[PDB]
């Protein structure tokens, strides 16, 4: 995905690979000049999810996906049966460890499995 | 700094548990003439002396006056019945008290080094009325954010400040060795004063490898597990060993395990 | 039936220890230590709702009281909840500043005997 001009006549240039040469050339049809390439690069993107343009807003894609919420958990601050249950790491520990979110908009409580 | 001179460790502990109590002041008893008096005699009237003073009714106001008025085993005794005189501090948020030398029974962990029988004290975390350190005292909660944090308070740094430097008596520095389940319960650790021959570390690592326990509280447990006062008995190698294997069964997909920590003996062993 | 005697899930860490997190750990040993009034809370409860240990509230209690007793062997807080605090205590206790009230229970009736006996 990278283009240069070659300095003789200022032109594009497409990558080829000589067998004899082992090495990486450039050169254009307009004029007979080879110059020697850098760092060996003919393709270099970055991945993005922007294939959808201007078609994310009006159909919900749902890229962000909202956590599950159970009833069956009782809240310790509070009696309500609503919360919110995710899995995430530790600061330093090791695997997935269950984690909930109380649901009450006055209580603002979170603990552990 | 003061003193400057060869003064021993068990006068010095004394003198400041003495001191502790609300029997003499500070200036009263950092003066020169009661060290230069205190300095060369005998040790056991010196000892003697100085727990007679301790054992004062009263508050006593002149120390010089009172003193002027006034005029191996360990092994065996841990051997016999597992005596051993152990030094108890109390951490105050605000002090430190010394309770000083008291009998108490011995654990396995001094057995072998039972040298160093001074350099073991009791450290004890309580409030300025010895009782229980309350969970307001320490972390106390705060509502910041759309969450509740809680906020660590300085008594909180105060004892972690104080489990990292260590407790410095005199001429010797104490770190942390480790705490049994049992004083994990009653806010107590214990600690040994590093000396040239063994150190803590080498204690630690002499009682076993914990590297390969990744759990911060099983870690702590296996490490104080072995604190607990038992009879010493003969030393058996590591040659004649059995590995039986255990029954499990599995039933409604839970896992009951039969065998947790049973064993087997025989009788020459149980005579022995 | 018992009750389940399944622990909580061991918390493993991804590097050695420092000898710094033990001494989180053993500080914060003294915070969220609800040993000592989970039992209280279940005898005080027992005692004023007839028909005791066969509600909820009894099972909840024996549940904590589990993972509490697991804390020494595993870093799991009880987290007790604040509405289920006695907040009454009944008269054979030793908590004379917090209210008193009347027990008629077997204990109430027992400690009533005992009292008739030493006076
Ligand atoms: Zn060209
Ligand atoms: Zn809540």
């Amino acid at each position: 995905s990278t283009m240069k001009f070659c300095r003789e006549c200022n032109n594009i240039l497409y990558p080829k690979e000589d067998k004899e040469q082992k090495i990486l050339l450039y050169a254009c049809r307009n004029c007979d000049h080879q110059e020697v390439a850098d760092n060996s690069c003919v393709y270099r993107n970055e991945v993005h999810h922007s294939v959808s343009e201007r078609t994310q807003i009006l159909t919900d894609v749902a890229s962000d996906p909202t956590l599950p919420r159970t009833k069956a958990v009782r809240c310790s601050k509070c009696q309500h049966r609503e919360a919110v249950f995710f899995q995430a790491t530790a600061r330093g520990e090791e695997g997935m460890t269950l984690f909930f979110v109380c649901c009450n908009p006055n209580c603002g409580h979170r603990w552990r499995e | 700094a003061i003193l400057g001179l060869e003064f021993p460790y068990e006068i010095l502990f004394q003198l400041n548990a003495l001191v502790h109590a609300q029997k003499i002041s500070l200036f009263a008893a950092s003066d020169m003439e009661l060290i230069k008096i205190l300095r060369g005699m005998s040790l056991e009237t010196a000892l003697v002396i100085l727990k007679k003073l301790h054992q004062q009714s009263s508050i006593c106001y002149d120390p010089v006056f009172f003193v002027k008025t006034q005029m191996a085993s360990a092994y065996k005794r841990l051997t016999e019945q597992n005596i051993m005189s152990c030094q108890r501090a109390y951490v105050t948020p605000s002090k430190i008290y010394l309770l000083g030398p008291e009998l108490e029974t011995a654990n396995y962990v001094v057995k072998n080094f039972a040298e160093h029988v001074s350099d073991f004290m009791r450290v004890t975390f309580v409030e300025e009325d010895w009782s229980k350190l309350p969970a307001n005292a320490l972390s106390v909660n705060s509502k910041e954010g759309y969450f509740v944090k809680p906020s660590r308070t300085n008594i909180y740094n105060r004892v972690l400040s104080i489990l990292g430097e260590g407790i410095t008596v005199g001429p010797k520095r104490f770190e942390f060795l480790a705490f049994s389940a049992s004083q994990l319960r009653g806010n107590s650790v214990w600690m040994f004063a590093s000396n040239e021959k063994v150190k803590a570390e080498d204690i630690r690592e002499w009682m076993g490898c914990f590297r390969k326990i990744r759990s911060i509280s099983k870690c702590a447990a296996r490490m104080g597990q072995l604190f607990s006062a038992s009879r010493q008995t003969l030393i058996v190698r590591a040659q004649d060993v059995e590995q039986i294997p255990d029954i499990e069964v599995t039933t409604d997909g839970a896992d009951y395990c039969f065998s947790d920590g049973i064993g087997k003996i025989s009788l020459a062993f149980a005579k022995q | 039936p018992p009750m389940d005697y399944a622990g909580s899930r061991p918390r493993l860490m991804d590097h050695d220890v420092t000898l710094e997190e033990i001494h989180k750990f053993f500080v914060d040993y003294m915070i969220s230590d609800t040993l000592g009034v989970i039992s209280t809370a279940h005898l005080v409860h027992a005692d004023r709702d007839p028909e005791k240990a066969r509600s909820q509230k009894c099972l909840e209690l024996a549940n904590l009281h589990s993972r509490a007793v697991d804390f020494a062997k595993t870093g799991a807080p009880a987290e007790m909840p604040y509405a289920l605090k006695p907040r009454e205590f009944p008269d054979f206790l030793e908590r004379f500043e917090k209210p008193t009230y009347i027990s008629e229970s077997v204990f109430g009736k027992l400690y009533r005997a005992v009292k008739s006996s030493l006076a």
